[PDB]
């Protein structure tokens, strides 16, 4: 992980 | 990065690739356009790596499946095939290459799982899962079981399970609610209540797997397994007098098996859609383009209309078109990840007593559709 999102 | 006047095109080494190769001579006679095809390992988990940075084939063959998260990452050229050429394949193939309700790939070959039967000791098989029971009373009187199949992994088990209504993700209008799971449905329940009961009235034993049972079948010990056309030429070895059909039905409706469409996706980044297009719509998927690559590796069931009708001259391959139509799309979401996981618990917890079958599905519904629910991290 380590980024974000939501998708 | 990528050359343009040609087609670089990657496939799967265990298919037809020297008859696509083929093909491409073909192509390269008529436009003088260099076609060549490469078989890279894991080339489906490479693609995405180099098409993110613009590099890459012009044209990907894999599973759709796969294709669902090469277009959510545009990596994936729209493609444009008019009325006139949709109309030569059939209409559920197309199902498998929309993303968005975009169509990101052309569909080339089917594959599904289908009843294969010894016509030896069986040249009339069951229609329905309902008298398997019975007929696996009457042949291990003679010591043979009536059906061995793989009973670890849900691709093999759903077909029933489904049958009376489960599925994974609710299918709707070439789009996919991730948020509708149907895997604890009173359909899923029923079919995977008969098969434990199947399991649990020692009919089947629960820890049969892929090489047990293809074992047990070629060697003439079950009457029955289901498996698909890549399990064919074992058969053929062990020339076991065998026959592939429709899949039973429970509770008087299909099986539903999943159903892989090997499909061929354009580069998003390719300078070469044209070429791609041209090649892939009047080359590939003709009678002469797919039978040079059949020719090289067996296909299976094909897309294409035309061409299905004949290789469907063979019963084999008619059975597994059959068993395809009367299946589920593999769906093409990375929520999929979620479903097998939690299904091949609920399945593996039913069948060994661990859970009853409403509190497995129950689980699994939870589960899927909660890892369904949101991406990111
Ligand atoms: C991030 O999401 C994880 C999965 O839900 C949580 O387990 C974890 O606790 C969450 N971390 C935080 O909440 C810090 C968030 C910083 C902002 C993240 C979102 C923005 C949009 C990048
Ligand atoms: C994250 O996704 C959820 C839906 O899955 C949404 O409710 C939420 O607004 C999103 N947050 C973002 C994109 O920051
Ligand atoms: C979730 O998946 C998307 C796919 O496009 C990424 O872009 C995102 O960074 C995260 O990996
Ligand atoms: C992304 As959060 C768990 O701070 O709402
Ligand atoms: C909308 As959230 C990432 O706080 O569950
Ligand atoms: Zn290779
Ligand atoms: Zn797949
Ligand atoms: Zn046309
Ligand atoms: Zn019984
Ligand atoms: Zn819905
Ligand atoms: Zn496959
Ligand atoms: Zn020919
Ligand atoms: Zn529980």
């Amino acid at each position: 992980x380590y980024x974000x999102x939501y998708x | 990065k990528i050359e343009e006047g040609k087609l670089v095109i990657w496939i799967n080494g265990d298919k037809g690739y020297n008859g696509l190769a083929e093909v491409g001579k073909k192509f390269e006679k008529d436009t003088g356009i260099k076609v060549t095809v490469e078989h890279p390992d894991k080339l489906e988990e490479k693609f995405p790596q180099v098409a993110a940075t613009g590099d890459g084939p012009d044209i990907i063959f894999w599973a759709h499946d796969r294709f669902g998260g090469y277009a959510q990452s545009g990596l994936l050229a729209e493609i444009t095939p008019d009325k006139a050429f949709q109309d030569k394949l059939y209409p559920f193939t197309w199902d498998a290459v929309r993303y968005n309700g975009k169509l990101i790939a052309y569909p080339i070959a089917v594959e599904a799982l289908s009843l294969i039967y010894n016509k030896d000791l069986l040249p009339n098989p069951p229609k329905t899962w309902e008298e398997i029971p019975a007929l696996d009373k009457e042949l291990k009187a003679k010591g043979k079981s009536a059906l061995m199949f793989n009973l670890q992994e849900p691709y093999f088990t759903w077909p029933l399970i489904a049958a009376d209504g489960g599925y994974a993700f609710k299918y709707e209008n070439g789009k996919y609610d991730i948020k509708d799971v149907g895997v604890d449905n009173a359909g899923a329940k029923a079919g995977l209540t008969f098969l434990v009961d199947l399991i649990k009235n020692k009919h089947m034993n629960a820890d049969t797997d892929y090489s047990i049972a293809e074992a047990a079948f070629n060697k003439g010990e079950t009457a029955m397994t289901i498996n698909g056309p890549w399990a064919w030429s074992n058969i053929d070895t062990s020339k076991v007098n065998y026959g592939v059909t429709v899949l039973p039905t429970f509770k008087g409706q299909p099986s539903k098996p999943f159903v892989g469409v090997l499909s061929a996706g354009i580069n998003a980044a390719s300078p070469n859609k044209e070429l791609a297009k041209e090649f892939l719509e009047n080359y590939l998927l003709t009678d002469e383009g797919l039978e040079a690559v059949n020719k090289d590796k067996p296909l299976g069931a094909v897309a294409l209309k035309s061409y299905e009708e004949e290789l469907a001259k063979d019963p084999r391959i008619a059975a597994t078109m059959e068993n395809a139509q009367k299946g589920e799309i593999m769906p093409n979401i990375p929520q999929m990840s979620a479903f097998w996981y939690a299904v091949r618990t609920a399945v593996i917890n039913a069948a060994s007593g661990r859970q009853t079958v409403d509190e497995a599905l129950k689980d699994a519904q939870t589960n899927a559709a909660a890892a369904a629910g949101c991406k990111x991290x």
